DNA sequence: GTACGTCCGGCCCGTAAATTCAGATCTT
RNA sequence: UUUUGGCAUAGUUGC
DNA sequence: AAGATCTGAATTTACGGGCGCAACTATGCCGGACGTAC
């Protein structure tokens, strides 16, 4: 069977190589110089060279004659080993989704009207503009009083706004944008975004319990993490041996009186002492207040460093 | 069926017999809905984008080609409803043609642009 | 419609190790 | 009311 | 006796160092893309 030979090309245009290769080809397929190659492979996100099927490298380097984009593979060529050849063709993969290109990239739309025609789809977006005041920039609230008072390409209908190329704003952009130019898999905003418009946390050195099981009630320090299924290795109280747990089988318990931080949620950034655990409702003293701060053992972590818990002299007014 | 019609936009291609507009990846998990008994492209990526065109001009959402005079336009009438091109740009290597015409299959181009 | 301007992508020397030839402790 | 700064290439020159 | 292999002993490339300080002047990234303005 032929093998892959791998030539370096211009940047970008490696689809324009292998349709001008595959024209090429067409077109001397008859003459009494013909391309003895067998195909032209251009991977969709491989970029930067493309790969040529044939039993030798001297047909590939007398196939891409001629062919400029390919010239800075053409004094060497490279082979793909046979193992790995299978590789090559291996391919992989009221909503919201991010702009690809424009000033607007990778910014936050709310899908507002889509569109049955399957060309664009109506956005709200939040403009970085700055007003027409600097250009003869961050997210900020759309303010149609100050593009009114600066003037320039601006048309107002009340609430609703056209400027500055087009862009259709009311109350916040409105406008309409290339489902291609947006993602719609994998965007997942957060909750200041949602204002706009489960989960394992095991860290080394922590206490962690064992809740269900044969091994339950041993009480052990954290050493190694992964994402799901942990295959923890958690040293024991009398017990040598290291033994294996994932994430749901433990609970992070912490014994009382000790050094104890909120990873998340209202009481986060306070550190302080437990007093007496409960089932699950863990209380707890900050080393700031005298408060009792109430608190899930998973949102309980074994950090000895002291309390941040500033004090400048600044002027208010001469 | 449903299954001819294109999840999304991204990586549409044109069948080079039918012209079929499908994304690449109900080509290779489907292979072509008119004539892939003949052109066999289910199962291999290469044999797809041997067989398919990555440049193509207008859609035709053709519902009932019986009854149809863009479809006696197109000569798509005998084929089954769908997605097709109106021009495809490629074509088929003289091993593909000439295996369709060993089997009684004539390739007659879909490149109907008036090229100047 | 064209182009331009400007923001984003690309001699020594001693060592020193590698190359070449007769004990040697075998096998016959 | 009290500052500070290019560097690292090449050349030339002095004892 | 022979014949190995076979293991310590003459010959070829490759880094890699290469005077003190001190003073002066002298020179030193761009190309495509996307948009504005006209
Ligand atoms: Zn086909």
């Amino acid at each position: 069977d032929p093998n892959l030979w791998t030539v370096k090309c211009k940047i970008g245009e490696e689809r324009a190589t292998a349709i001008s290769l595959m024209r090429k080809f067409i077109a001397y397929q008859f003459t009494d110089t013909p391309l003895q190659i067998k195909s032209v492979v251009a991977p969709e996100h491989v970029k930067g060279y493309i790969y040529v099927e044939a039993y030798k490298q001297t047909h590939v380097k007398q196939a891409i004659e001629g062919v400029g984009n390919l010239r800075l593979g053409y004094w060497n060529q490279q082979m793909v080993p046979i193992k790995e050849m299978t590789d090559v063709l291996k391919v992989v993969k009221k909503s919201w989704v991010r702009l690809k290109r424009g000033i607007y990239k990778d910014d936050i739309a709310q899908v507002d009207y889509v569109e049955p025609s399957q060309n664009t789809i109506s956005l709200k977006m939040i403009p970085r503009i700055d007003y027409d005041r600097i250009k003869a920039p961050p997210q900020r609230l759309f303010d149609a009083e100050k593009i009114r008072s600066l003037g320039g390409d601006v048309a107002s209908d009340g609430d609703f706004l056209i400027f500055e190329g087009n862009r259709y704003s009311r109350k916040f952009l409105f406008k309409s944008f290339a489902m291609s130019a947006v993602i719609t898999e994998g965007v997942k905003p957060t909750l200041s975004e949602l204002e706009k418009f489960r989960e394992h946390n095991f860290q080394p050195g922590d206490n962690v319990e064992v809740c269900e099981g044969e091994l339950i009630n041993l009480q052990g320090k954290i050493l190694s993490v992964d994402g799901n299924k942990i295959t923890i290795m958690p040293k024991h109280e009398d017990l040598k041996d290291m033994l294996e747990f994932p994430a749901q089988e433990l609970r992070k318990y912490f014994k009382m009186g000790d050094h104890v931080k909120v990873i998340a949620g209202r009481f986060e950034g306070d550190t302080g002492l437990i007093v007496r655990v409960e089932e699950n409702f863990v209380i707890l003293f900050s080393d700031l207040t005298m408060h009792e701060l109430k608190v899930l053992p998973r949102d309980l972590q074994l950090c000895s460093e002291t309390a941040s818990g500033w004090g400048e002299l600044v002027q208010l007014d001469p | 069926a449903l299954e001819t019609v294109p999840k999304d936009l991204r990586h549409l291609r044109a069948c080079l017999l039918c012209s079929l507009v499908k994304t690449i990846d109900q080509f290779e998990y489907d292979g072509c809905d008119n004539c892939d008994a003949y052109l066999q492209m289910k199962g291999n990526r290469e044999m797809v984008y041997d067989c398919t065109s990555s440049s193509f001009d207008g859609i035709i959402a053709m519902m009932s080609p019986e009854d149809s005079w863009v479809s006696k336009w197109q000569r798509v009438s005998n084929f089954k409803p769908g997605v097709y091109a109106v021009s495809v740009t490629g074509r088929l290597p003289q091993g593909i043609v000439r295996e369709l015409k060993s089997r009684g299959v004539a390739y007659k181009s879909r490149d109907t642009a008036i090229k100047t």
